[PDB]
């Protein structure tokens, strides 16, 4: 959780 | 059945809202633990009402097609407002029938038309729980000059949030302020039909996509999704549009 969305795409 | 009150809304109460919306959608089955929606239902079973209540206690009822969570139209007091498209003309045979006044919105439910009508791209429309509250208010009084923008807020805070955990969390975290949605959010909205289709295919193709889906991540990078180990499959998408929802 952030706004960096790390690991929620590719 | 599903209702949400903006008065006193928290990140949590918003999550409860979006889990209830998800839960109110029938599914065929799940794939990779992601509910796969029905392609088709009889008209009598195809529509559900979501009720949203602004700080002023004014309520709009929003009709969605439960096979795809597309918003068909909304009702405010004695007036129904339906998108100018065949899907909504059909819904208007089943929902909001005692509405004394029936309006056809001057656009389809499609972001390109909504953006043209708003004179605004989504990347410049604020989101957040207070944004949702102004949307409700705007739509309760039907400002025809502010309605298209407010339909894009509404769409993203229900339909889109329901479809993607990232969208949900990002909106619901803005409890007392608003934010401008990233290209990441937009990408996810644009790509829902294709990603969904690819995950379906992957299910009988050993987890491989047949066709890459290009997303924009939160760093604005173009990233290529080709399989079910992508974060968007395992930790974001929460509903699959059925490939047979249209011919």
């Amino acid at each position: 959780d952030d706004d960096m969305g790390f690991g929620l795409f590719d | 059945m599903v209702s949400f009150r903006l008065s006193g809304a928290t990140s949590s109460s918003y999550g409860v809202f979006i889990s209830n919306l998800r839960k109110a959608l029938p599914n065929e089955r799940k794939l990779y633990d992601i509910p796969l929606l029905r392609s088709s239902l009889p008209g009598s079973q195809r529509y559900a009402l979501i009720h949203l209540t602004n700080y002023a206690d004014e309520t709009i009822s929003v009709a969605i097609d439960v096979t795809n969570v597309y918003i068909m139209g909304y009702r405010a007091g004695d007036t129904s407002y339906f998108f100018n498209e065949a899907s909504a003309t059909e819904a208007a045979k089943y929902v909001f029938k005692d509405a004394m006044r029936k309006v056809t919105l001057p656009y389809s439910g499609n972001y390109e038309r909504l953006q043209t009508a708003a004179g605004k791209i989504r990347e410049n429309i604020p989101l957040g729980l207070p944004a949702l509250d102004s949307a409700i208010t705007t739509l309760f009084y039907y400002n025809a000059n502010s309605a298209a923008s407010a339909l894009m807020v509404l769409i993203q805070s229900t339909s889109e949030a329901a479809r993607y955990k990232f969208i949900e969390q990002q909106i619901g975290k803005r409890v007392d302020k608003t934010f401008l949605p990233s290209l990441a959010i937009i990408s996810l909205e644009n790509s829902w039909s294709a990603l969904s289709k690819q995950i379906q295919i992957a299910s009988t193709n050993n987890g491989q996509f047949e066709s890459p889906v290009v997303l924009i991540n939160a760093q604005n990078q173009r990233v290529t999704i080709t399989n079910v180990d992508a974060g968007v499959v395992t930790s974001n998408i929460a509903l699959l549009l059925n490939r047979n929802n249209m011919a």
